[PDB]
């Protein structure tokens, strides 16, 4: 095998994909001239500057172990065995102070997981796999490059700056996919994002599972982003596919896709909005001048140089010098289009880190010289890598490149910081070409104006539009996260954000719709229509009950009416004079008292009617006794009727959901008097009746007239009893009118009973 | 130095042959019974193994065995010689598997360097509890139980005594802190308490112990205590407790073990101890092979002579020995030679079951078997092993498979520490636990009855509904019985809640809802003579008015109070329904009209005896009128009364329990004093109006008896309210003597007004 080896006092170790990955026959390949080739001579050329320079390992000179991992991660774990075959102390060997890691994840794994056992420190330059920051495996590995949830962190913070919450995510298969959907998944749900649809492309398919994603995707109208975190092949087949049908959407996507122009061959149509983040990087002037002045005669130390120049020009070199072409010094890469590899910063920046560990601890472990000394000897790479490795700070190499984050530091799992760049697809004259509109180093700094706004008009990637609970409620169908509203009943509140809650009867949902407030209470007469109809009536009453006292109180001097009937005239003056109060009492505010009175001036209507028609009955003074004793008995038994009927009143709850407005009205007391009134209404009918058909006038105590007014007073209360006999049940309402109309009833029958009565007291006199 | 011998199938193997000597020289003095003893049996099961025709008949195992020197850095570089034999590149060996490591962190580091490169491994002495995840160790294997299967055994063991408060003491290291970690998942995991949890790690001096000693002792509840200790870290524990005088009943783990330098010196103190041992037999054909080795024809083992030179402090080069072998006095098999044995069987059968199924044409190594798979090897005939264990004791139970952890099965024997002897102390088995406990409770010493059982609880016994279970703030897990109130009924184990008001809690006091009922709160025993006199009253007041009635012949008709007698007759029928209605069950509405029939009744009485003062200043309507108009006076101040005392019930003044509610109504006292007060001042006045009268007779054959009676009915009525007021609580007394009081006002005040009737009827 080929090997690196430099004589110094200090031997840093070295793996690179300098051959690709092993086919079926051979366990190498052809030699990868980009990955390889151009990180080891990176890393030769920072050795080169470290050696020279001033200020930075003044007496230590560096050397390296180079060795090649062949893309594979068992070639890289028998390679490195080498690394730790010197460090025994049981083909000289040569000390490693550090060893520079390999590209692909899972060589670095490997790598990582045998060195951890020897003590020795790793940095990697390329390896972005999130189960390397696991302290537990791999305490003794670190990497200048940043892990790959920092992309998926990334995704989120753009996702939530345009506030896009129902987005779809499409992975690949293997672990970089999984690994990247997961913190996406993750850094979503952190930050209330919906996921829409979680679809997969696996590794390898042909043309139709593409189109079935693709279908998938739009199976969900509402979610017009795509968030993509998958392979650079797969990406360009979706791109084929997406292209193929006829969809438009705007892809968020990840280092896979990057500037890529592989992606977008093609299929310049799907992809016109597309947001990609690529890893940060800036070209290392030297390096290119470095690269572009190498030839395969004066650069015998890399051994790999001969066969990468023989195969890059496609020429033979000196072993045969006619085979297909001769590799003549007309052939050169200056002369050549040369592009710098993204990732010779990043190794750079390795050595340079490893190099200022050892210098650091040169300072303190060995001072007053500046020379390796005995307590140096040995390399101690827990302490090393513990004390100097995780707190270094230190400018870039070559940071003339302006740049403010150009500090190279690790965090506590050893991890670089993540620089990302922001591109976007755009058109300027037709040329489709990326621009850079931000860039993620702790915070987004995205350039709306470059963006041009993404596509015509910021994208909509929201399900439905937020719902306020004011006026209607959300609920769930078949969308856990988000909502479509449905409206809510005035008459309803939300005593949660999900559902809507019914006050009921009793109490009216609050404006706010937080919660119940005492609806208003039933409507008061004091201030309605009638306001002075009560006034009125009583005035009337009023003026009639005094002027029957007048009549009483000159009736003690010369009688004309009090002849026997004096107990008669002066009950039914008091049942004129109760009427009148009984009249008042119905406009009086809701209260059993009250509603107990307005009963019993209906049971004094009664009495009065009744001492009425014990008027006619007459036709001395024991005999006047006992037809009052009679009538005082039978007002008894009515208000033991009314006292019966009167048993645990009851508010009288009304307004039912027939009539469910703002303002309820409700009765005095309990609704269940209607059949007390009734049979109350009828003892005064059937009294009437029987006065009248008693109303013979068949004999004159003192004139004919008195007996005819008395019958022509039976007329009128049957009159008054029969007309108002319909309006009982037609008017069944909490309305002013249907009360009025009994109050301005009864006190015409109160009137019209007395009126007739006072008539023969004034002819008389 | 190595003992590696060439054969097709080579097993590699790691032994801690020399002790580690620090510093110095990186391993120090040779391990006579953990590095030679294990690998001597290593040997004796590879040569059986090749002798035997039922186990790789035609290929024959190999050996390449190296001494870790009982260290880590030392096994890895070691296991490094393994590693590189099957690399791509003296002669290095193919290995198809090893059987090495003694120590965790040995094989810990073996089976990292070795998972990388799909080497299987085969441990016969590591216990470590974090070897059995596959995601770091996924090609490592046991032959021995983990160190959490001694834990669940000895849970399982505190299950079944039913000790749920134990102390528990720990070491510093893994070993110790990892099996306590295990005890509080297990104990969680079958609802067992921890009174303390301390740690007693080595270089502490005497005083860390003694504190240790006396922070268990100052806990007289928990008589047990679980031992997580080393051999060296349960010696002063046992010593701190025996020279301070402490007893209580270990339950020890496979650190104690049945060895005796524990109970050296402490005897008294380790009294009733159960301890966990591993469960091991002796091998009789591994005995009698290690009894002929001699080092002149052991030429195999390169550490032999060493190990002869150190045990017998003999010399090859002074010929000190000369005839010396190891008999049965200074050789005593390890408890671990089985599992080793095992191990390497194990192995063998795994290589012959591989043999079987990839090339069964014929009984040797084909060509497709020359390179080993060791990643296939242990997921399909590793794992899946089912064999007995070869030189077994014939047992059933002794059969070796490995888990899906790649584990050994948990079979360990329990110990006691026996005094039921002459003189001697010694252990016992006295069970063993494969996957369920088998204990013999006969022996038992302390343990079980007839020697004085010791019991592991918190607190006293589960409280009934009838006490509050309180948690204590020193011990949360159990609960304390204190007595509640006998009111409170326990809703939950927090505390008593409140049965209601005036409730009475229920028998389970969980639902009680038992208001006591006094419907009747004035008994009928007492309830006579007052209705009696009520209705002596209205008779009497029936007879007065039909003797008026029928008096009209009388001349003393219109000039005489007829109207007046009357008045004062339906005053006395009032107040005697007032005191009948009162001395019954009251109402809602009972309480309101109560107070108003005795106002109304005191006007009319008040108003009757005002008639004198109207006669004494001079028409008989006006006396009617004043009459009329007191009375309406009194019915307005009622009315007002009781709108500012609005009827209502549920007058719970006593709050003993024995009786919350006496019926009554829910007006105040002061209300009932009001009205009373209004009353007197009524009568009052009429006495002084009375009294005011000038000098004439109008009718003085009655005018005289109304003046002497009416000053005595007034002062009853003002005596009757103090007698309330003197007893300070409201009861069916007050009520009772309030009631005569009345309807003996009453039935005077009619007697005297009906006195000129009946002196005229004579
Ligand atoms: C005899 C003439 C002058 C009428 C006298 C007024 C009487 C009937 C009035 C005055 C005060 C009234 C009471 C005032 C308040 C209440 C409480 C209410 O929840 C039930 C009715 C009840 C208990 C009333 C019953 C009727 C009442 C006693
Ligand atoms: C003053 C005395 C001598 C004669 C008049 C008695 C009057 C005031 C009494 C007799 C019957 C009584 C009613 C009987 C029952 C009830 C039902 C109760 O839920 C409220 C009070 C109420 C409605 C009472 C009010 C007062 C009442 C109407
Ligand atoms: N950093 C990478 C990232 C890599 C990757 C990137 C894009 C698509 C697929 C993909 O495969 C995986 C799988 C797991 C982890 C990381 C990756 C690495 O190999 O670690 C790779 C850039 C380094 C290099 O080879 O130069
Ligand atoms: N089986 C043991 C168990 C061992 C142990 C046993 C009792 C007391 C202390 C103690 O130290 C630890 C620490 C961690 C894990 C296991 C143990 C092993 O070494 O793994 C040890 C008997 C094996 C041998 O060396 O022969
Ligand atoms: C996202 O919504 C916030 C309000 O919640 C608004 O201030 C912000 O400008 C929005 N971002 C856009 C429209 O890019
Ligand atoms: C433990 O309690 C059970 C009942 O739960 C009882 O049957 C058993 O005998 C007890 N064990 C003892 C006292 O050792």
């Amino acid at each position: 095998r080929r090997e690196i080896k430099i004589e110094g006092d200090l031997v840093l170790g070295g793996l690179f994909p300098i051959n690709e990955k092993g086919t079926g026959t051979e366990e190498c390949g052809r030699i990868n001239e980009d990955r390889g080739i151009q990180r080891l001579e990176a890393m030769l050329f920072a050795i080169d500057e470290i050696n020279k320079d001033d200020y930075l390992l003044p007496g230590v000179k560096l050397g390296v172990h180079i060795l090649d991992t062949c893309s594979r991660d068992t070639y890289a774990l028998e390679q490195s065995l080498e690394f730790v075959r010197a460090s025994l102390t049981k083909n000289i060997p040569l000390l490693i102070a550090g060893v520079i890691g390999g590209s692909y994840s899972s060589v670095s794994i490997q790598v990582a997981n045998l060195l951890r056992l020897f003590q020795i420190p790793q940095i990697s330059y390329a390896s972005t796999s999130a189960k390397l920051s696991d302290k537990s495996r791999y305490d003794y590995f670190a990497r200048t490059v940043p892990p790959d949830f920092y992309q998926a962190k990334a995704m989120a913070e753009i996702l939530r700056f345009f506030n896009w919450t129902y987005v779809s995510t499409v992975a690949s298969e293997g672990d970089y996919g999984e690994t990247g959907i997961e913190a996406f998944e993750q850094e979503a749900r952190l930050r209330n994002i919906c996921i829409a649809t979680a679809e997969k492309v696996g590794r390898s398919n042909i043309r139709k599972s593409y189109d079935s994603v693709i279908r998938e995707l739009l199976q969900k109208p509402n979610a017009r982003v795509v968030v993509l975190f998958m392979r650079s092949d797969d990406s360009r087949e979706l791109i084929a596919a997406a292209s193929r049908a006829n969809a438009s959407f705007t892809w968020v996507a990840s280092d896979g896709w990057g500037a890529q122009e592989s992606i977008i061959k093609g299929s310049e149509h799907v992809a016109y909005g597309a947001i990609t983040l690529e890893l940060a990087s800036q070209p290392v002037r030297q390096f290119d001048r470095y690269f572009q002045s190498l030839n395969p005669y004066n650069n015998h130390r890399n051994p790999w140089f001969r066969d990468f120049w023989e195969q890059k020009f496609q020429c033979s070199l000196q072993n045969k010098r006619n085979h297909r072409r001769v590799c003549d010094k007309h052939l050169a890469i200056d002369s050549s289009n040369y592009e710098q590899e993204s990732k010779i910063m990043f190794v750079v920046n390795a050595v340079y880190a490893m190099a200022h560990a050892l210098h650091k601890m040169q300072r303190t472990l060995c001072p007053n010289t500046t020379k390796l000394c005995d307590a140096m000897k040995i390399l101690d790479g827990k302490k090393l890598y513990k004390d100097y490795l995780l707190k270094i700070n230190f400018t870039a190499p070559f940071n003339p490149n302006k740049d403010a984050d150009s500090i190279v530091k690790f965090d506590t799992f050893g991890d670089g910081m993540g620089r990302y760049n922001v591109f976007n697809f755009q058109n300027v004259g037709g040329k489709y070409s990326y621009l850079k509109v931000g860039h993620w180093a702790e915070t987004l700094s995205l350039d709306v104006n470059s963006i041009h706004w993404s596509r015509n008009s910021v994208p909509t990637s929201q399900c439905s539009d937020p719902c306020a609970p004011n006026e209607m409620k959300n609920m769930q169908p078949g969308d856990v996260c988000c909502w479509i509203c449905i409206p809510c009943e005035p008459y309803e509140y939300l005593a949660d954000e999900f559902t809507c809650m019914d006050c009921g009867s009793g109490q009216w949902p609050t404006a706010d719709l937080t919660g119940c407030y005492d609806l208003p209470e039933d409507y008061i007469r004091w201030e309605d229509a009638w306001a002075i109809g009560p006034v009125t009536i009583a005035c009337l009453g009023f003026m009639c009950t005094c002027m029957v006292v007048t009549v009483f109180i000159k009736h003690n001097n010369t009688p004309l009416v009090k002849a026997s009937g004096r107990e008669l005239c002066y009950i039914l003056l008091f049942g004129v004079g109760l009427s009148y109060c009984m009249t008042f009492f119905f406009i009086a505010k809701p209260s059993p008292v009250i509603c107990a009175l307005r009963r019993l001036g209906l049971g004094s209507s009664f009495a009065i009617c009744y001492s009425a028609l014990l008027t006619k009955t007459n036709c001395k003074f024991i005999s006047p006794s006992s037809q009052v004793f009679i009538c005082l008995g039978l007002i008894l038994v009515q208000i033991v009727m009314v006292s019966v009927w009167l048993i645990l009143e009851a508010p009288g709850t009304r307004r039912y959901t027939l009539a469910e407005k703002r303002e309820t009205v409700i009765l005095k007391c309990n609704v269940k008097d209607s059949s007390m009134l009734i049979s109350l209404t009828y003892d005064v009918i059937l009294v009437i009746l029987c006065t009248v058909y008693a109303f013979k006038t068949r004999k004159c105590p003192e004139n004919f007239n008195e007996a005819k007014f008395i019958g022509f007073t039976m007329y009128t209360t049957c009159i008054i009893w029969l007309a108002f006999l319909p309006i009982f049940y037609v008017t069944s309402s909490d309305y002013r009118v249907q009360t009025t109309t009994m109050c301005i009833s009864v006190s015409l029958s109160g009137f019209v009973v007395l009126g007739c009565l006072f008539a023969p007291k004034v002819h008389i006199i | 130095k190595v003992l590696t011998l060439e054969g097709d199938l080579v097993l590699g193997g790691l032994f801690p042959v020399h002790q580690k000597g620090g510093p110095a020289e990186d391993c120090g003095p040779v391990n006579e019974h953990r590095g030679i003893q294990r690998l001597e049996a290593m040997l004796f099961a590879l040569d059986r193994i090749n002798r035997d025709p039922h186990l790789l008949p035609g290929v024959r195992l190999g050996a390449h065995i190296l001494d870790s020197c009982s260290k880590d850095t030392h096994a890895l570089e070691q296991a490094l010689d393994f590693v590189r034999a099957s690399l791509s590149r003296d002669a290095p060996t193919a290995i198809t598997g090893v059987i090495g490591g003694s120590y965790s962190d040995v094989s810990i580091q073996v089976a990292n360097l070795l998972r990388l490169f799909q080497i299987p491994q085969i441990s016969y002495a590591s216990t470590s509890a974090k070897l059995s995840d596959k995601s770091r160790y996924d090609y490592f294997a046991r032959t021995v139980p983990p160190d959490f299967f001694q834990a669940k055994a000895m849970a399982e063991i505190l299950r079944f005594f039913n000790w749920t408060y134990v102390s528990t003491v720990a070491s510093e290291g893994d070993y110790g802190e990892t099996g306590i970690e295990a005890f509080e998942l297990e104990a969680r995991a079958r609802n067992i308490c921890v009174a303390t949890s301390e740690k007693v790690g080595r270089a502490m001096s005497r005083a860390a112990f003694e504190g240790v000693v006396r922070a268990l002792l100052q806990k007289p509840s928990a008589r047990v205590a679980v031992l997580f200790t080393r051999s060296e870290d349960a010696r002063e524990l046992l010593a701190a407790s025996q020279r301070l005088n402490a007893s209580f009943t270990w339950v020890a783990s496979d650190g104690w073990g049945a060895l005796e330098s524990v109970v050296a010196g402490s005897e008294g103190a380790a009294e009733g101890a159960i301890t966990i041992e591993l469960a091991s037999y002796p091998i009789s054909d591994f005995a009698s092979y290690f009894q002929s080795l001699d080092p002149w024809n052991n030429s195999r083992n390169p550490w032999f002579r060493e190990f002869w030179e150190q045990r017998f402090r003999c010399s090859f080069r002074q010929r000190d020995c000369a005839a010396h072998s190891l008999r049965a006095v200074p050789f005593e098999q390890e408890s671990k030679i089985m599992f080793v044995v095992n191990a390497v069987y194990a192995m063998a059968h795994a290589l012959h079951n591989m043999h079987r199924a990839l090339c069964p044409n014929t009984t040797r190594l084909c060509d497709a078997m020359r390179p080993v798979n060791g990643r296939r090897l242990y997921k399909d005939f590793v794992l899946n092993v089912k064999f007995d264990a070869p030189f077994r004791p014939a047992d059933t139970h002794n059969e070796v498979r490995f888990d899906r952890f790649g584990d050994g099965i948990g079979r360990y024997n329990i110990f006691t520490y026996l005094r039921a002897g002459s003189g001697r102390y010694r252990y016992q088995k006295v069970g063993y636990w494969a996957e369920g406990l088998t204990l013999d409770t006969s022996l038992i010493p302390w343990a079980s009855p007839s020697a004085g059982p010791l019991p592991a609880s918190r607190c006293s016994e589960p409280c009934l509904q009838n006490e509050v279970k309180s948690v204590q703030p020193g011990e949360v897990c159990c609960w304390l019985c204190i007595p509640c109130q006998p009111y409170e009924y326990r809703l939950d184990e927090f505390t008593c809640a409140d049965c209601g008001l005036g409730y009475w809690p229920n028998a389970s006091l969980t639902g009680c809802f038992e208001l006591p009922q006094e419907y009747i709160r004035w008994g009928d025993a007492w309830a006579v003579g007052p209705v009696t006199i009520a209705c002596l009253g209205a008779l009497a007041t029936l007879f007065v008015l039909g003797v008026f009635v029928r008096h009209n012949a009388t001349p003393v008709v219109k000039a005489s109070g007829r109207e007046l007698c009357y008045i004062l007759l339906g005053g006395v029928f009032l107040c005697y329904c007032m005191t009948f209605i009162f001395i019954a069950k009251p109402s809602t509405a009972v309480c309101t009209l109560r107070r108003l029939g005795l106002g109304t009744a005191f006007s009319v009485c008040y108003s009757a005896l005002l008639t004198k003062t109207n006669r004494i200043a001079r028409s008989p309507a006006s006396q009617v009128a004043i009459c009329l108009a007191l009375i309406s006076g009194q019915l307005l101040i009622v009315v007002a009364w009781l709108v500012v005392e609005a009827p209502g019930t549920g007058k719970e003044t006593a709050p003993e329990r024995r009786e919350v509610v006496t019926l009554r109504c829910n007006h105040r006292d002061a209300s009932m004093l009001g009205s009373l007060a209004y009353n007197v001042l009524l009568i009052a006045l009429c006495t002084l109006y009375a009294f005011k009268t000038r000098k004439c007779p109008e009718n003085f054959n009655e005018a005289k008896f109304i003046g002497f009676t009416m000053y005595t009915t007034c002062i009853i009525w003002l005596a009757f309210l103090p007698i309330f007021y003197v007893t300070s609580s409201d009861y069916r007394v007050q009520t009772t003597t309030m009631c005569v009081s009345v309807s003996l006002s009453g039935s005077v005040v009619l007697g005297c007004l009906f006195a000129p009737k009946l002196h005229i009827i004579l």
